[PDB]
């Protein structure tokens, strides 16, 4: 492997990883591939990806909203990145070198270019996958843990769900609880309307 | 390469429903979600 | 459903009226002097305003989003 076209194959744009924020083989399909994390002035640094991590932070890219790290490496330098620094520029032939000086300097040998032949692949296959096992049902669980509830159209049906929770809840803590969530949901949806 | 996107019931966000899936809202997660209009020259006469 | 466009015996524009007739209305005239303050001369073009019913509000409250 020598050429910045060929390795540019399995380069993860940013707006291919949307797709992938909450399908499971997260670990498997994407370790492997490189990605142009933005470091910051328009100097680029192509990195190994190690695994995955997730971070405590919350952040919101674009449409969607992820928080799950990137455990990258460079050579020797590695640290903790987020998914939004990714940049959708191609390996450039400046930064192909200083990726190749760093692998060198690094001793990591170069993987093979029939390695990332077999592994371009991987996404492709992945991308096209039939959703008939029972991943949306995670899927769903992930979107809504960080999403927050009100949001948009489920104000109704998230007051009835307050309310017969506080009903079936004999706890007098988990109803004064419940009460003040309804109270609360109640209050925003008026102003909402008054707007 | 149309993958027949639809439009979830209350969320009224965007699915990509591809042949021999469940239809269900990618988030949430609901079984109602309505076509998106058609690309079609729609051209009426206002009379 | 909404206020029509022009008086269908007529044919004299009244679409552009209904605002002015629900403010002339609010703010203290009553209708039988502000229709003829919009200058609704002719019986058939007042029946666009008194009998006409808005229930395009009633249709906004099913906002698709948010
Ligand atoms: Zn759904
Ligand atoms: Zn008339």
């Amino acid at each position: 492997v020598s050429l910045p076209e060929e390795l540019n194959r399995v380069r993860l744009s940013r707006h291919k990883l949307e797709r992938w924020c909450h399908m499971p083989f997260f670990a498997k399909t994407v370790t492997g591939c490189f990605v142009r994390i933005g470091i910051g002035k328009p100097v680029y640094r192509v990195a190994e990806i190690t695994g995955v991590v997730e971070t405590a932070k919350v952040y919101q890219l674009g449409g969607t909203r992820t928080n799950k790290g990137l455990q990258l490496r460079h050579g020797n330098d590695q640290r903790v990145f987020r998914l939004e620094f990714v940049s959708n520029q191609e390996f450039t032939e400046s930064e192909f070198m200083k990726w190749k000086e760093a692998m060198f300097s690094a001793g990591m040998q170069l993987p093979t270019l029939d390695e990332i032949n077999k592994k371009e692949l991987s996404i492709k296959e992945a991308l096209n996958y039939k959703f008939n096992d029972q991943d949306i049902e995670e899927i769903v669980k992930e979107k809504e843990r960080f999403r927050k509830a009100p949001p948009n159209y489920a104000m109704k049906k998230t007051q009835l769900l307050k309310e017969k929770a506080m009903a079936e809840d004999l706890g007098d803590q988990d109803k004064a609880k419940q009460i003040q969530d309804q109270l609360n949901e109640l209050e925003e949806r008026a102003e909402a309307l008054d707007r | 390469q149309q993958p027949m996107i639809y439009i979830c019931g209350e969320c009224h966000t965007e699915n990509e429903i591809k042949s021999r899936d469940p239809i269900r809202c990618r988030e949430c997660g609901y079984r109602i979600m309505y076509k998106k209009r058609t690309k079609r020259l729609v051209v009426f006469d206002a009379r | 459903m909404i206020i029509p466009v022009r008086c269908f015996t007529c044919g004299k524009i009244v679409g552009n009226k209904w605002e002015a007739y629900l403010g002339l209305l609010q703010a203290e005239y009553t209708e039988g002097d502000a229709l003829d303050a919009l200058g609704l001369k002719r019986y058939c073009c007042r029946r666009m305003l008194l009998a006409h019913v808005d229930l395009i509000e009633k249709l906004l409250n099913y906002a698709p989003l948010e």
